[PDB]
């Protein structure tokens, strides 16, 4: 059914899944017509499907051609988002196809699900857990490359660099929803803790930069720093 | 006018015809049921005093033979069974009528209750629902459960009503999901209507067949099937108008005749609020919306 802190561990079990946002799928502007009526300006989004074992991220790029006299977008954003994980999973080989699939938002379910009936043995479920994957257009590299498509396009990523080298999965998503949601609480600041030190730099077949083991218990320490700070901000704490 | 005699009444019992019901005491001198309409299926249906969970009853047209009842002290029920024999059928009613020992049909000549009620029902379609082949009339009660609901035990015993679900492959084209999903007149006109029904008349049977199910034996498969043929219509951008016409005739009449008391259990919060304020056809079901507003307005 759902998931949730009970059953955490099964992220990191040898059952593929896959987590699927939609949050980054329709992204829009708002601004005033010349009337002084209001107007939305979509721009390129994505659909974020990532493995949390492997890090495997399957950026779907959502190019603005896709809403061109479309009608209810927020619906049919849905739909579409459903259509190119259906369409993901029948490009790849059975051995790789998931075992279930995780939707952070409840009203994937049944487009998901509709999609989904030619395969009766994937399960699709909701989760109890706030997970910071709207963040993900605050990494520089799958900002940049969404931004500059000019039509769809799939791009793959390991969401984790290197690091499943050197600690466990269920460490790297710990790392990875940490650094999400302080990006997502502050980019400015989040992104100040990562970059300011010139010594330390961003592979280019990575995401985010070099540290070292010392240097990532650092730099998890300024983000909890960061995201507690925010918390403190926002209530008067 | 035909009639449906008893042998006897040996357990206290209230015993409903169609929309009309009476207590029978232990051995009481009750021997059976004169004057029921010619033109249209009759229900007989049973509920013991001492042991309210034995509700059950007979669909049956006085048209396809003579039916009597007897009580069966081994199995603990009232039985229908049918008898060949004219002359001897003709004998044994004509006796108790000129001794009185029969209760009337009691229909009031202005009303067309029954009638609105079952005017798609016809016999050969409940005996394909209930499938009993030996009998000419078909039991049913309160705990047969329908095919979907066993998919989801035995199969001899259950409702073989039209399987429905939203979220199948039969409901769905694939490249039409959003579509299809949205706007269910793909699976109502060409899947349900064209293919399975035949024809709307056909549905509407179902329909009706289901919810004098669901009232008269309290029967939760058969809830559902009513609901589901509801929801399927007003979940239809793409329907007859003559359909839908009719479709208010239909659910109009059975709101009316519903027990208030049984609105609870016998009415979906949910696909009622969907059907008459967000639906498709949200605003083509007047005399249905009325009643349900005047009638049951907390449910809304
Ligand atoms: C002498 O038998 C009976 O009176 C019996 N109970 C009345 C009802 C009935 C009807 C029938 O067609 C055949 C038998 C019966
Ligand atoms: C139409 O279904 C029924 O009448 C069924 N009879 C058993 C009691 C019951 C209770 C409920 O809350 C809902 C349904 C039922």
């Amino acid at each position: 059914g759902a998931m949730n802190s009970s059953n955490y561990a099964e992220l990191f079990n040898n059952d593929i899944k896959l987590f699927v946002d939609d949050t980054n799928v329709y992204r829009v502007t708002v601004h005033k017509t010349f009337e002084g009526n209001v107007a939305t300006k979509a721009i390129n989004g994505c659909i974020f499907t990532l493995n949390p074992k492997t890090g495997h991220l399957f950026l779907k790029i959502i190019h603005t051609s896709v809403w061109a006299g479309q009608k209810r977008l927020s619906q049919l954003a849905k739909w579409k988002t459903a259509e190119e994980v259906s369409a993901l999973v029948r490009s790849l080989p059975k051995e790789e196809q998931p075992k279930q699939i995780i939707v952070t938002r409840k009203a994937m379910l049944d487009p998901l699900e509709v999609h989904m009936l030619d395969f009766p043995n994937i399960a699709i479920r909701p989760t109890e857990l706030r997970l910071p994957f709207s963040a993900a257009m605050s990494i520089d590299k799958l900002s940049d490359v969404v931004m500059k498509a000019t039509e769809p396009q799939m791009v793959l990523f390991n969401i984790y660099d290197d690091w499943l080298d050197r600690i466990s999965s269920y460490t790297a998503f710990s790392r990875l929803t940490l650094l999400l949601r302080a990006l997502k609480t502050n980019e400015e600041s989040a992104k100040m803790i990562l970059l300011s030190d010139p010594t330390i730099t961003i592979k280019s077949y990575h995401l985010w930069p070099s540290f070292t083991d010392e240097q990532w218990i650092t730099i998890e320490s300024q983000m909890r720093d960061l995201i507690l700070t925010e918390y403190g901000r926002k209530y008067n704490v | 006018m035909n009639t449906v005699p008893f042998t006897s009444a040996p357990i206290e019992v209230t015993i409903g015809i169609d929309q009309y019901s009476f207590n029978v005491k232990e051995n009481q001198p009750f021997h059976g049921i004169k004057d029921i309409p010619i033109g249209h299926v009759h229900v007989i249906h049973f509920q013991h005093a001492d042991n309210s969970s034995m509700r059950y009853g007979y669909w049956f047209d006085c048209r396809m033979g003579n039916f009597y009842i007897q009580y069966d002290p081994k199995d603990g029920l009232y039985k229908m069974m049918e008898e060949r024999d004219g002359a001897k059928f003709e004998n044994i009613v004509h006796n108790f009528k000129e001794r009185q020992m029969m209760v009337s049909y009691p229909k009031i000549d202005e009303d067309d209750t029954w009638y609105n009620l079952t005017e798609f029902v016809q016999m050969d379609k409940i005996r394909k629902i209930v499938r009993k082949d030996e009998n000419q009339f078909s039991y049913v009660d309160s705990s047969m459960t329908t095919v979907q609901e066993n998919e989801l035990s035995d199969p001899a015993h259950s409702l073989n009503y039209t399987v429905i679900n939203f979220k199948s492959r039969e409901a769905i084209r694939p490249g039409h999901e959003m579509e299809d999903f949205l706007d269910k007149s793909y699976y109502l006109n060409t899947v349900m209507l064209q293919g399975i029904f035949k024809n709307s008349s056909n549905y509407f049977g179902e329909l009706q067949f289901a919810f004098l199910n669901a009232m008269f034996f309290g029967n939760y498969g058969s809830s559902l099937q009513w609901h589901a043929m509801i929801e399927l219509i007003c979940s239809s951008a793409t329907v007859p108008k003559h359909m839908l016409d009719k479709l208010d005739e239909i659910l109009y009449y059975q709101i009316k005749t519903l027990p208030e008391q049984y609105s609870d259990i016998l009415l979906n919060e949910r696909v009622w609020n969907i059907c008459l304020y967000s639906s498709f056809q949200k605003n083509s079901l007047h005399n249905t919306e009325k009643i349900m507003e005047n009638k049951y307005p907390e449910l809304l």
